[PDB]
């Protein structure tokens, strides 16, 4: 937006902007949230999901099989992240 | 504290849509802890 | 125990040349592994 | 003993001072991830700050010097952050 | 030592002609590439 | 190794180079003497 940029989930926000006020800032001063150069519609922004990947596996010399820990994720997710819709069926299994 | 009290708000949000809060912005996550409050207090209950 | 000499600058006096321009932070290292060193025997004297 | 105990109620309940020693942890973790964080906007003698903005703004030959001197410095803060926390983990530990 | 100033506003900016003349003998930016250019959005712009 | 030549000598946009490297190491060098400090203090506490 106006050559700011960045990846995140664009939604519609209830923050009271004053009309003179181009956009927001977080503490980290970072955009919190933008209104559009088109309209005058106010938008948070809010970074798309992400988390640790974690692997619990019994020991190696126990088994191969494994589960997968996604830190700090709906499970909705995971789906999204991966892009699973491209994938081939045989990785879509593990994906839901 | 600005930041840290910036993230519970984080949690509170439920309309918001792809809130991963981990990533505070910038890949600042906090693990929660392995032994839950609730069961904190049992520990301390049988501890009583 | 780690020499910085030439973990740093080994056999290159071209090296060591520039080294010295970073003043003190050489001999204060080796002397911290050197104070951290006597200190293990310091520990098995106390334990043993 | 059931007076002396109801006694507490109150100390605790009417001055949340008795738990400076538990608050000083939150707040000198709190202080250390903002101090963390804030240090995203230094700019460290790099033209600026936002390292989206130096990858739309330079051509990777420049851009790559400019970065680096967000990278070590940046590191360099994440470096003092982490000595900190080992050093008042210790503490802690020791408390513990 | 008069140097008259410009002030350029509300538009959009196609620099890239620019850029793609053979025509100037030094084009050196500082801060932007000459290319790349066309993604940025500023506020003023002030040409000497 | 003095701040006033590099002003006196050089002008400012080369000295801000030059000073930039002066800058780097002194706090660089507070950095370890507050750390080391820090690990001193810490026995100190210990033993008190």
């Amino acid at each position: 937006f106006n050559g700011l940029t960045g990846t995140g989930v664009l939604t519609e926000s209830n923050k009271k902007f004053l009309p003179f006020q181009q956009f927001g800032r977080d503490i980290a001063d970072t955009t919190d949230a933008v209104r559009d150069p088109q309209t005058l519609e106010i938008l948070d922004i809010t970074p798309c999901s992400f988390g640790g990947v974690s692997v619990i596996t019994p020991g190696t010399n126990t088994s191969n099989q494994v589960a997968v820990l996604y830190q700090g994720v709906n499970c909705t997710e995971v789906p999204v992240a991966i892009h699973a819709d491209q994938l081939t069926p045989t990785w879509r299994v593990y994906s839901t | 504290a600005g930041f840290i009290k910036q993230y519970g708000d984080c949690l509170g949000d439920i309309a918001a849509r792809d809130l991963i809060c981990a990533q505070k912005f910038n890949g600042l996550t906090v693990l929660p802890p392995l032994l839950t409050d609730e069961m904190i207090a049992q520990y301390t209950s049988a501890l009583l | 125990s780690v020499d910085c000499t030439m973990y740093i600058c080994g056999d290159s006096t071209e090296c060591s040349n520039l080294l010295l321009q970073y003043g003190s932070f050489c001999t204060q290292l080796n002397r911290a592994l050197t104070g951290i060193a006597v200190e293990q025997d310091k520990n098995t004297q106390e334990v043993f | 003993f059931n007076s002396a105990i109801g006694k507490i109620q109150d100390s605790l309940s009417s001055t949340a001072s008795a738990l400076g020693k538990l608050q000083d942890v939150v707040n000198q973790n709190a202080q250390a991830l903002n101090t963390l964080v804030k240090q995203l906007s230094s700019n460290f003698g790099a033209i600026s700050s936002v390292l989206n903005d130096i990858l739309s703004r330079l051509d990777p030959p420049e851009a790559e010097v400019q970065i680096d001197r967000l990278i070590t410095g940046r590191l360099q803060s994440l470096q003092t952050y982490v000595t900190q926390q080992l050093i008042r983990a210790a503490e802690i530990r020791a408390s513990a | 030592y008069a140097w008259n100033r410009k002030r350029i506003s509300n538009c959009v900016a196609d620099y890239s002609v620019l850029y793609n003349s053979a025509s100037f003998s030094t084009f050196k930016c500082y801060g932007v590439s000459p290319t790349k250019l066309n993604d940025l959005c500023f506020t003023n712009v002030y040409a000497d």
